[PDB]
């Protein structure tokens, strides 16, 4: 069966490669504190 | 892609100018050396064709495996060896290779219009 070195020298192939992002960052919290005057429309407004 | 083959009708190729022509400073079967392709043009032949309008072969090409640009012209490594003694001199046309990787086709040629990549999926 005829067969060749050189038909099995490899070519190096193309290398394909896909993008891809993954999960979420931690991070600290900027907390705010807030004093507003209690307003209608909020339930039980009196030591929130 | 199936920007592929240059010069398919379904692909559109642009074709134009990157096809050469070049013509065999030395005989060695699949790893001839080659004269008239430049520096530049190594590296855009590989995974190519160099049809040979010299000879038996009548235009008919085997793949160029790699090509790497060398003293005395480039020297081609082909994929296989040509069928039937080539001789030095003889004339060649020499082709693009298109990797047909998505980016690699639109680096190329950027035929949006007729690219049958699915890169992200």
């Amino acid at each position: 069966r005829g067969f060749d070195r050189a038909a099995y020298a490899p070519s190096g192939g193309v290398f394909k490669a896909a993008r891809a992002g993954r999960l979420q960052g931690s991070t600290s919290s900027l907390t705010r504190f807030l004093d507003l005057p209690l307003l209608p429309g909020v339930d039980a407004p009196e030591w929130e | 892609c199936d920007v592929d083959r240059l010069g398919d009708h379904r692909c559109k190729l642009a074709l134009g100018p990157w096809q050469s022509a070049a013509t065999v400073i030395e005989a060695d079967g699949a790893d001839l050396i080659v004269s008239g392709l430049d520096e530049t043009a190594s590296n855009i032949f590989d995974r190519g064709v160099l049809d040979w309008t010299g000879g038996a072969n009548a235009g008919t090409g085997s793949d160029i495996r790699v090509a790497r640009p060398v003293a005395g012209g480039v020297r081609v490594s082909l994929w296989s060896a040509p069928p039937f003694p080539i001789t030095a001199g003889d004339t060649a046309n020499a082709t693009v290779g298109c990797d047909r990787t998505a980016d690699t086709c639109r680096n190329r040629f950027d035929n949006l219009a007729n690219f049958r990549g699915f890169p992200l999926m």
